[PDB]
């Protein structure tokens, strides 16, 4: 005789035919839950009549009078039979019912959005040397400078008697002062060098040494910069639950009466408990009322969200946007209802293992949580620049503006108490003439 | 014509016949091949080269080894087909047999045997596998003496001098250039002001 | 007795000769089967008369009554002998009619408009950086640079004594005039360096900060060119159909119900059936109910539109900017139909054989598809890079040039009239004594 | 009752399965062409008896003798029946023997060598940028200097006082002549510059535009050598069946009197009769002994091989190292045999049709004729620059200092003579 | 009464306790299955004894006779109705045993040499460029510098008047000295400019041609490591069988009929098959025999060696260098093997239940695996590019410091000794007289 095969209605497990007018009756649920039951049914030999449940459960307890909502409640009536579709193996629902070995495992996973990439402002265009060589080459530059100018005194031949045209007096003047061997080093860093080139020979090692740094410099950056604006892996910042679990940036999330807090209160565990705390603490937009909501708010916030790994998988081959992160937490299991002392446990448990050890059920989960796959992200990185990506060069050259005028008039004072006293008004006529 | 051949390792060279016991290749031939190893020592084969092509039956053309000495007692494998397996000595004493049937252009038989399986590493030998520390002298012979590579596998300024003639051009045009910094120097101490 | 040969009617293998007055017999009918027929019966020595199939099509097992129907219903019933079209050959076909050995073979492959002979682009000089960015960097370079004389008018550091003999350089300027101070920006700015060289410390950081906004902006520059001419050379044009199975940015196409569609969904390898399963979720989203229509969708887009290979080659020989790319998905010949028992097959196919070792009807059929095939050439797409097309116009110094040449003859005006003091007088005077150097 | 099959040990057709253990009466043989005896038994009903032919020759008659030593004697005395194993549907056979209807197409096609990433070092530059631009770039530099000296002489502001500390003079420095102009537009295309910088906003509009032109066409010239070196897809010198004739270098070849020579022979069209004319021509290495040392002399050299196309698309698989330039030329099929009048014909016809449109066969094809496939010749591109890709600038440099000597003792005697 | 047990000897599930003092039944043995044990003790109050099967085997299916060996021997007849240890869920094993809920969840995953590090060499920057052309650098520099002095020393256009304002005097030179040509020779390659202008065709004809090299072959250089960066940039390392099955040198493995190879062997899937297509033609290339002898393949060359998880986790958290890539290719789980007719079955399932639903052997798992499972994360190696540890040789500047300040010392006692040409008399004077000023 047939069976009474119990479903809920999960999403991509069982489905409401496609097509609606020429499929009227009570054998037209069709999915990867489905292509089990049939070929369960096929491999045992029975038939089945799929009557959906009452009322919309996997299935729960009630403290007040033992009742137990859902299918699991008249399937300890024995109105109906073998019911394959999502229901945990948690130890109460064992208590009353007998189960078969689960024919997938899953457990609770971070569900987080795709990295985009609007890279910020003045970091970005030194981004590609680490900010260790930047110091380094500051640095470098100073000590540079520095000791040119220190070998310059030491200098022969540096002491040139300016206008030598009259060579009347010996007049042993300077040339490459501190400030200026300071200039030669920063505007030699810079691809433009100044006219203050060397006329020693010894000075001249330290010159050229110099510019084979500069050169090497700009060319590896360039380099780099070149390499970076056409590959541009993007990174996401977290990639564990403990990765978030101390950082305050990112905000987690469940669902109204979800499992996920149910277990993961009382977690009684090393780190899961500081997370639990947080959403105690802010239990106002951590929770929403189911897992669409959840999706909405990942899609709006930089909102982790924490459901199941298998939902998971399924929103995620079908809208490219998120991004299973980290791995397992947990671990649960489906497997099929039905009550006490019936033969026909065993006798479906092994069939299972038969097509666990098959590859069938594999087939069957590639093929029902295919989706399109994820597209092309490749044939994208011709993106003209913009101040978006540059822009912190121009508050550099302003600042470097600012901090001109501040020294112009601080050297101007300078001058003019070199001159005469702090009141100052035969410069305001220096100025205006 | 059963030829001793015992040692360390050795090759049962491919068809030796000719110099042995030269026979007609009209009448059937078989020569037999006993293998001992060094004291307390197992043997390993390893074909390197072995094509009955007359036929894939066996009336009339193969080869096969038994352990121990050479009697009936338990053959270790009789080999016809295309490919050969490798195969473990367990005794101390090495059977190797070719039986040919008016079918003596078959291409070889041609194998080679590796002691030293049963003895216990020590620092003086060398593992190469699993229960396969075989070193007296067998590290890096030239020889893939081992069940896959692991013995004599990958143990082992003039660079830039050794171009094909790219050195060659550049120490002419060295000595060219010696040439013209020897010039160089008269002028540069010669010549002065007008 | 003669032999009643039947035909169909299709567009490069049989034709009516184009002709004015009335002619008839077998003489309207002219086409590539015209002549294989022509030519094996020439070879068999017989005598022909030609009928066209009445329903008009190529015949298929209507299962309300299990009788055949067009071109396989009359060869069935000995109404005709022979049947000389491109019958496809096929299980149900085979299984009540009898063929020769196939005349030739065919697939199913993509049609494709060919890249519009590798669009250029003009004008691109400044194609890597968004022209906000170009203004941007003109309004700094005009700010810095008037910034730059403003300060270099207003320090302590800013007169230059010319001579070692201690004078007094009361003169106006020294060593910044407003075309100077601009023009030594813009030289900065443009990596070949000028020699109005700073002194001052304030003067000195400004040039700094410039220097440094340059070699950023060049960089810069120089990255996103190459990156751009790298993402463009990476790429490379579909060339299978397993490229159009991973990419979906372009769309494929198929007449359904002419089998193509009914092979896809009938078949079971990876590829095929994932674009199968692609046409069935689009459903009408790329599909065509003919070819016409469905060239014309090509015609205008992004369009796959899978054909059998010989009306393919048609197209793309008639045309001459769409092709077709990969080889052959599937293979299926022709044939010439005979009833179930017939003593011409045996011949015939000695014939075709025959035929086929001297090669005739390749000469035939480049008679009638390359002999349409190249008309028309138009080019061979010459692949190179660095081409002037893209970033190589140089209007920018023409230009240059023509402002220069206005600019000069207006200021040698000025030359003239505001320090000659005298017009039409000083005009040829200065231009005679200017002109013998 | 049993029927007696024959087949022959071609390479990817039918050979001997590889095992350890004795194989004993059917098993022993392995291929593509069997399971396809396999499939046929299965939906007809069959009886093995797999027996090979006497010796290796596929069924061609001799024309004095008049016997038809191989499979045809075996399909013709009845010693044997269909003969499952390629045997080409040819007009000579066709008249004593039967074939079922082709279960797959043939050709023959071209084999040659796929390029490798070695430049011709000659000249590797000027690549990155179309000759059209390298001349253009020059005669704008003749065009810029021209243009800048007529500004230059034509100018109130381009005419300086020598002596400037005494104001009795003349003027006649003008900081630019018949050759200043020329060196400063070819110093102002390279990143250096000379000291003859513009000092009249009439000719500093020329030099600012071509510093910009110059800019653009060096830092263009830097990405395009950067996108050559990091993405480089090598093509084929020969890319078609007609590209080898009218070409005279490549020196192809095919098998020694086989079936290609015999298609090359008689072949009418004349695009191929140059390609026979030129084989005969040289009839002493292009015609080669077998597939084999057909392929090794394709590996030693240059040499366009030519054979038929399941081959190659075998060959082409394993020593991916080769490349089927082309495609078809002509077309065959290989079949079934059947005896004279045998009912078989009709039976095992409709079954190639049924597995054919059925789908099994391309699978069948696939499992055999796929190798390994295509290896990482994808990630590849790390490579130091040598002489090998940069030799043609020492050369200039070379020819630039032996100029710049002759011009310079030319340049002595000129003036030496027009001081004497 | 008093219940049996049998375990078997593994390495991170049932050890021996070790000690040295003699210690005896349930007291001696220690790990995860002990522990499990004791807590099911705990939780329903058995009184078990321990003990090891003789053979010390999994157990298995036996085709001899169609009997089996080790635990399923035993617990079809009865010794023992409990065995706490791994033992696969499986049909065979299912057919006559009863198992309970699996408490573990085990899988076949790949495993592999880690990105060991970059690999820095310090002269990296020199690398684009073969150790070829820069000699052929160096001396044609010295080359073209030397030709363009001797040049410079013999011209009739070169000789200049030096007067700033010159009446026509007798006092012309040149200006090229040795160190002048060769300075100017290096800053053109150096391309930061010089202080010399040639005049003459011959030298500046030499000049040009020296820049077009300089030009070119700072071009190519700044391509050629742009060419490095970029295409290192975009490697992808293996992350997915898949991604695995498409690479093809790192060639492949598994502890062969280990129960893990035959299930490629009988496996359906294409990507599977296409790699056990790859192990069959390999075929004892790379087919290890034994867990460490392939733990040491992998640690000395390039290997896959698909094995079982739980282990891979008990090696990549007891050494380094080992990365778990990818995922759980099957799904099989650790029961505890029960007869068909036992109460214990049922009563187990729900304490293990239980157990799980507390995290408790989550935290079994801790302490056998996790207590040392950061033993050895020596940093968490935080990737980024542009680092001094590539291209950042500084010692260079060292090096010409160094040799400067000795050549500058050496001067400066050369132009005493020599041009003064007395020694120590004027050394201290020199200095006072440098120095104070
Ligand atoms: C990558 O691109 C996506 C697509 O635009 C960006 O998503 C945007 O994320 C922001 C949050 O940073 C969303 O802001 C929200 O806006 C709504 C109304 O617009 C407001 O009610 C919320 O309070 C919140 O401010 C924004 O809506 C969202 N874009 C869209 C179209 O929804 C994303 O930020 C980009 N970057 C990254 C790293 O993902
Ligand atoms: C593919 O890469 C290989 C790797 O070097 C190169 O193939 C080379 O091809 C040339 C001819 O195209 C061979 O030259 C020799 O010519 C002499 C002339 O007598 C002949 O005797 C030799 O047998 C050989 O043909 C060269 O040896 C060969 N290289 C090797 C290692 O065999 C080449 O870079 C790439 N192929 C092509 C066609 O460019
Ligand atoms: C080529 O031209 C057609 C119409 O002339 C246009 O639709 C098509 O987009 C062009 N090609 C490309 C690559 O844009
Ligand atoms: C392609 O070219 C043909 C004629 O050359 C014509 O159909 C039309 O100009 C083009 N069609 C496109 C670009 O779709
Ligand atoms: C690089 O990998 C090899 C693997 O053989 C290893 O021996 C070596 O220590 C590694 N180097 C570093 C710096 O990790
Ligand atoms: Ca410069």
């Amino acid at each position: 005789r047939s069976l009474i095969v119990t479903t809920i209605l999960e999403e991509p497990y069982v489905l409401f035919k496609k097509s609606d007018k020429p499929l009227y009756g009570n054998d037209r649920f069709e999915g990867y839950c489905i292509d089990l039951l049939r070929e369960l049914s096929t491999i045992l030999g029975f038939t089945y009549e799929i009557r959906l449940v009452e009322d919309g459960k996997y299935g729960a307890q009630d403290d007040v009078n033992g009742q137990w909502n859902g299918m699991v409640r008249e399937l300890i009536d024995h109105k109906a039979d073998l019911a394959v579709a999502p229901l945990a193996i948690t130890y109460v629902r064992e208590k009353v019912i007998d189960f078969s070995k689960p024919f997938m495992t899953l457990g609770i996973s971070i569900l987080y959005r795709k990295p985009n990439g609007t890279n910020p402002g003045v970091f970005s265009f030194l981004n590609p040397l680490s900010p260790d060589i930047w110091m380094y080459v500051l640095l470098a530059c100073l000590g540079v400078s520095c000791v040119l100018f220190v070998i310059a005194r030491f200098s022969p031949y540096e002491w040139y008697n300016p206008h030598p045209c009259n060579p009347d007096s010996d007049v042993v003047e300077n040339n490459f002062t501190l400030l200026n061997s300071f200039w030669f080093g920063v505007g030699a860093l810079m691809q433009q060098g100044s006219e203050l080139m060397p006329k020693a020979l010894s000075t001249r090692i330290v010159g050229g040494i110099w510019w084979f740094f500069t050169l090497i410099i700009i060319s590896s950056y360039t380099a780099n910069l070149a390499a970076f604006l056409t590959v541009e892996r993007m990174e996401s910042p977290i990639d564990s639950a403990d990765d978030l679990a101390k950082q305050t940036k990112i905000e987690y999330g469940a669902v109204e009466d979800g499992a996920t807090m149910t277990f993961f209160k009382k977690s009684k565990i090393s780190t899961y408990d500081k997370m639990w705390a947080f959403m105690s603490s802010r239990r106002q937009s951590v929770l929403v009322k189911s897992n669409e909501e959840g999706i909405q708010r990942v899609l709006t916030s930089d909102y982790a969200f924490l459901m199941e790994s298998t939902t998971i998988e399924f929103v995620t081959q079908r809208n490219c946007n998120l991004t299973q992160i980290g791995g397992l937490i947990d671990s649960k299991g489906y497997g099929v209802g039905t009550p006490m002392g019936s033969p026909y446990r065993d006798k479906i448990t092994i069939a299972i293992l038969q097509l666990q050890e098959e590859g069938k059920l594999h087939m069957m989960k590639e093929k029902w949580w295919r989706g399109n796959g994820c597209p092309e992200e490749e044939s994208k990185e011709a993106s003209a620049l913009g101040v978006q990506n540059i822009g912190g060069i121009f508050i550099v050259l302003a600042a470097g503006l600012v901090l001109s005028v501040f020294v112009a008039v601080g050297e101007f004072l300078y001058k003019s108490k070199k001159n005469a006293q702090l009141e100052k008004r035969s410069f305001c006529s220096a100025m205006v003439e | 014509c059963q030829f001793e051949l015992s040692g360390a390792d050795g090759i049962v060279r491919s068809s030796q016949v000719e110099q042995e016991e030269k026979t007609k290749p009209g009448q059937a031939v078989d020569c037999i091949w006993t293998i001992k190893a060094t004291p307390k020592a197992k043997i390993y084969l390893r074909f390197l080269d072995y094509q009955m092509e007359h036929s894939n039956e066996c009336k009339r053309n193969f080869v096969a080894v038994y352990d121990g000495s050479s009697a009936i007692e338990n053959l270790k494998a009789k080999f016809c087909s295309t490919v050969a397996n490798d195969v473990m000595l367990k005794t101390g004493v090495g059977v190797i047999r070719m039986w040919a049937d008016e079918g003596s252009r078959l291409s070889r038989f041609r194998m080679l045997f590796t002691s030293f399986v049963e003895p216990p590493c020590t620092s003086s030998t060398f593992f190469c596998h699993s229960n396969m520390c075989i070193n007296n002298s067998l590290v890096c012979n030239g020889v893939q003496n081992c069940a896959y590579p692991w013995d004599e596998n990958h143990c082992k300024l003039f660079e830039q001098i050794t171009k094909t003639h790219g050195t060659i051009i550049g120490v002419t045009s060295g000595i060219v250039l010696v040439l013209l910094i020897i010039s160089i120097l008269v002028q540069v101490k010669q010549p002065r002001k007008k």
